[PDB]
């Protein structure tokens, strides 16, 4: 929860924070490598992927 | 025939919860060959009260059987997975899917269940409704005939919880048809590219002026059975015809019958309002009485 | 979800800056003045105020 | 079983954003124009049919994101550049509803059936933006025959009046640069076309200057007038 | 055997209580864990589940002869199973608070249904043996609600009140437009500028006075000719 709130600020400042997102083009999509957690964070971290890619541009 | 010792009662109130939404439980096995739910036959649970759930759970699984038909029907008629069904056939489902989420909001509120009677008696009124609301379309009426089946079914009051939901289905399924009414009487544009309503071209020869159209026939050529919408489409359907013929002659030079009767006389009023414009348009262009004296 | 709507308001701000960066790969003036005047001809004074700011600044 | 369900709802949440999931891997057809999802093995076919009815909303989301990121390769002055960027605003709005679904994921209240009821209004919205985006990609229509194609897609939609209201907003955002170029040609007489944005011939017995290269979607009397 | 008897009460088959569908029963008591007294009451408890599936066949035939009042009689009958099915779920939490309670309280709740369920089963059997069609089900239920049994006389008045609402629909729509909304001509007004209309005695209720029938007919015939 809060660790994802910290993870979004670092790609808002620049390039990836907690984990490696390996994508500098078409969006900086976030990979957690977890399947037992919900699907719900993947869309949210997809939207913060967009805004981090927008500020990298 | 004996199978094994009893399960728990709290496992029963969760298994009836799954068959209502359309999901198999540990005791429910959906059979695609019959499109029905199947409980195990014998002493497996069957009732902590001896052999009673063996019959009561079949009454609610059969009640759960009709719900997965309506969700099956709604997914197969959408025009993102099919391209052979009508727009009026699609609009009947659009009102059905609003009834599906009311079923989903009600099944999600049944915890905490006490016993199997407290849930089936809450859905005893809903049990009569779902049994009606599935097999009206299962015959196979389509489009305007499906619109004709639903108006008859909304006409079947002495039901007071089944009447407003079919009144709402008449309100939604007539939305594409009434959209094709006012574009035809105000400009004369035919709008649907694929519909249950038959399409005529109205091709006019340039050489002969005969009636600005030179052939029309009818799309309902001789039977003329325009059905089940307001006025009942027995006279005004012949005159939304002729005022639709003459609007583009201007161009290029408590009861389901009472609310039906409330749309009816406005549809009588505007055809007479378009008919009194083409009488004035004949007055200003023909000058017919001087030609009448000349003959 | 609350941080979504506090970042949905930059999502109007930075995305019309992304339409600004797609038009001009070059840095030569003159064609930059024809670029931002093709963005002030659009209505909707949300980014039209922002493209008027640079239209006072590329003209300067 | 419920821990494996909360396993699933996070894997569902990963594919709503357009991100590769945890136990759902994505196999690209030609580069994820159409996504063939590989979900993990089942020990229960009950939850397999629950995720099976959810994945068409990410199939339709993959087509529109493929097309609006193809608009960056459409980087010219054309009506497709303004249409898909307005589709990115609808994709921006689609991400608001998921972030509220994630804001509902702040504690355990959701199952596979619960969010499937919440994806129902956005399913028909995503499937009509899917059929528009694949039809603009096949023939590669350009300009006003584009507007003729969207108008047949509006005519083919006729019915579901709440959702022809959305693609009515889609076709007028596409016609929004097509109308700003017209007032210079109809009220000033001098045209400003970046790359064949309007139909024009260049301007004694000079020539006809008859032109129909865009084909405005309405009848033929306006294009001569 | 708590769950076995609530679910023998819902009407579904077993292999101890073998049931084919909707009409036939074999008792099959070679059972070791019930007593010879306790199978006699399961036959008393099955007779209240036998008429409950003699009831759903009356639903699916009409919902899902003919007439517009046959399914008007159907949303009368769903209200008599509704506290029945409400009582089926209150027995469910009885089996969860303590799963050791024996069957006599379940016998006790079904002695309460013992005078509601045959008393409506004798009604539908008298309905289907006269081969009734139209308004004369409503007159059959009116002399059935002429009877007493104070829980049951309200129940045959609730089944009376819902198909009187379909009667209430008819003379409301007939007096607004003059439109005869009938498909199987199930109304006493029948088409016999003026466009004469006529009466019908078999579709007229006899508790409505006979001299009232032309007051809706002839005024409704005269609103039809406009």
């Amino acid at each position: 929860e809060t660790s994802l709130v910290r993870d979004l600020l670092y790609v808002f400042q620049g390039i990836d924070g907690k984990f490696v997102k390996m994508c500098n083009s078409e969006n900086c999509y976030k990979v957690d490598g977890k399947v037992a957690v919900s699907k719900s964070l993947k869309d949210i971290t997809s939207k913060l992927s967009e805004l981090g890619w927008l500020h990298n541009k | 025939q004996p199978q094994l010792v009893l399960l728990e009662e709290t496992d029963l109130v969760k298994a009836v919860l799954n068959v209502l939404i359309g999901v198999v439980s540990s005791t429910f096995s959906y059979n695609q060959a019959l499109q029905s739910f199947a409980v195990k036959q014998g002493v497996y649970i069957s009732g902590t009260s001896p052999d009673n759930v063996s019959s009561l759970l079949t009454q609610v699984a059969e009640y759960g059987t009709y719900y997965t038909r309506l969700s099956h029907f709604s997914l197969l008629t959408v025009l993102d997975s099919s391209h052979s069904n009508g727009l009026v056939f699609q609009a009947f489902t659009s009102g059905l899917r609003k009834y599906l989420q009311y079923y989903r909001a009600c099944v999600l509120s049944t915890p905490a269940s006490l016993t199997l009677l407290t849930i089936s008696f809450l859905f005893r009124k809903l049990g009569r409704q779902l049994r009606y609301l599935a097999e009206l379309c299962c015959a196979f009426p389509t489009g305007v005939k499906l619109l004709s089946y639903l108006y008859k079914e909304a006409l079947e009051n002495s039901s007071n919880e089944n009447y407003p939901v079919l009144l709402s289905l008449l309100k939604t399924s007539c939305e594409p048809y009434t959209r094709f009414i006012y574009d035809w009487v105000y400009s004369g544009v035919f709008r649907d590219v694929c519909g249950e309503f038959m399409i005529q071209v109205n091709e006019d020869y340039l050489g002969f002026r005969d009636k600005r159209y030179w052939t029309h026939g009818y799309v309902l050529i001789s039977k003329e059975v325009e059905d089940c919408v307001p006025v009942f489409l027995k006279h005004v359907a012949n005159e939304i015809y002729i005022c639709g013929k003459t609007i583009n002659l201007l161009k290029l030079c408590s009861l389901p019958v009472l609310m039906k009767y409330s749309v009816t006389a406005p549809m009588v009023s505007h055809v007479y309002l378009v008919n009194k414009a083409i009488v004035d348009y004949y007055f200003v262009e023909l000058k017919m009485e001087r030609h009448f004296e000349a003959m | 979800r609350r941080l979504l709507v506090w970042t949905f308001d930059p999502k109007i701000r930075l995305k019309t800056l992304a339409a600004l960066v797609d038009h001009c790969q070059g840095r030569k003036g003159g064609e930059l003045a024809s670029a931002v005047h093709a963005y002030t001809k659009t209505g909707d004074p949300y980014m039209r105020s922002l493209v008027q700011h640079i239209l006072g600044l590329v003209a300067y | 079983l419920p821990s494996q369900e909360t396993c699933l709802v996070e894997d569902l949440l990963y594919i709503l954003i357009g991100v590769d999931g945890r136990y759902i891997s994505v196999q690209p057809l030609v580069g994820r124009q159409s996504r063939s999802f590989s979900v993990e093995q089942n020990l229960d076919s009950s939850v397999k049919e629950l995720v099976n009815r959810i994945l068409p909303v990410a199939t339709n989301y993959s087509t529109v994101t493929r097309f609006v990121e193809e608009n960056s390769s459409f980087e010219y002055g054309q009506v497709n550049h303004a249409l898909g960027a307005a589709m990115r605003t609808l994709g921006k709005e689609y991400m608001i509803l998921i972030s509220q679904l994630e804001h509902l994921q702040r504690q355990g209240l959701l199952s596979l059936q619960k969010l499937w009821f919440y994806i129902q209004p956005t399913l028909r919205t995503m499937e009509v933006l899917a059929s528009i985006a694949t039809s603009l990609n096949k023939g590669e229509c350009f300009g006003g025959a584009t507007l003729s194609l969207l108008h047949d897609r509006t005519f083919g939609y006729t019915g579901d009046s709440q959702a022809q209201e959305l693609c009515l907003y889609l076709t007028k955002a596409a016609s929004a640069p097509y109308f700003d170029i017209l007032e210079r040609w109809i009220y000033r007489g001098i045209i400003n076309d970046p790359y064949s944005e309007f139909m024009v011939e260049e301007h004694w017995d000079q020539r006809y200057t008859i032109v129909q290269q865009q084909i405005p979607s309405f009848l033929q009397k306006v294009a001569d007038k | 055997m708590i769950h076995e008897l609530l679910l023998a009460l819902s009407g579904y088959p077993g292999s101890i209580f073998t049931w084919n569908k909707r009409t036939g029963l074999q008792v099959s008591q070679d059972i070791p864990f019930l007593h010879p007294g306790e199978t006699s009451v399961l036959n008393r408890l099955c007779k209240l589940g036998t008429d409950y599936i003699r009831f759903t066949e009356f639903i699916e035939q009409y919902t899902g002869l003919h007439g517009i009042y046959l399914r008007a009689f159907c949303r009368g009958l769903d209200s008599i199973l509704q506290p029945y099915r409400q009582a089926l779920l209150d027995l469910e939490q009885e089996f969860l608070a303590d799963p050791h309670l024996s069957i006599s309280h379940i016998n006790y709740s079904l002695d309460q249904f013992h005078l509601l369920f045959p008393s409506i089963m004798v009604v539908v059997e008298q309905i289907k043996s006269q081969k009734i069609h139209g308004c004369q089900i409503l007159e059959t239920v009116y002399k059935h609600s002429c009877g007493g049994l104070p829980p049951v006389r309200s129940a045959l008045e609730k089944t009376l009140a819902v198909c009187h609402g379909v009667m209430y629909k008819q003379l409301s729509a007939w007096m607004l437009h003059g439109l005869l909304l009938d498909q199987y001509e199930e109304f006493f007004v029948r088409q016999g500028s003026l466009k004469q209309f006529s009466l019908r005695a078999e579709m007229l209720p006899s508790y409505i006075p006979v001299r009232v029938a032309e007051k809706i007919l002839f005024v409704g015939e005269s609103v039809q000719m406009f």
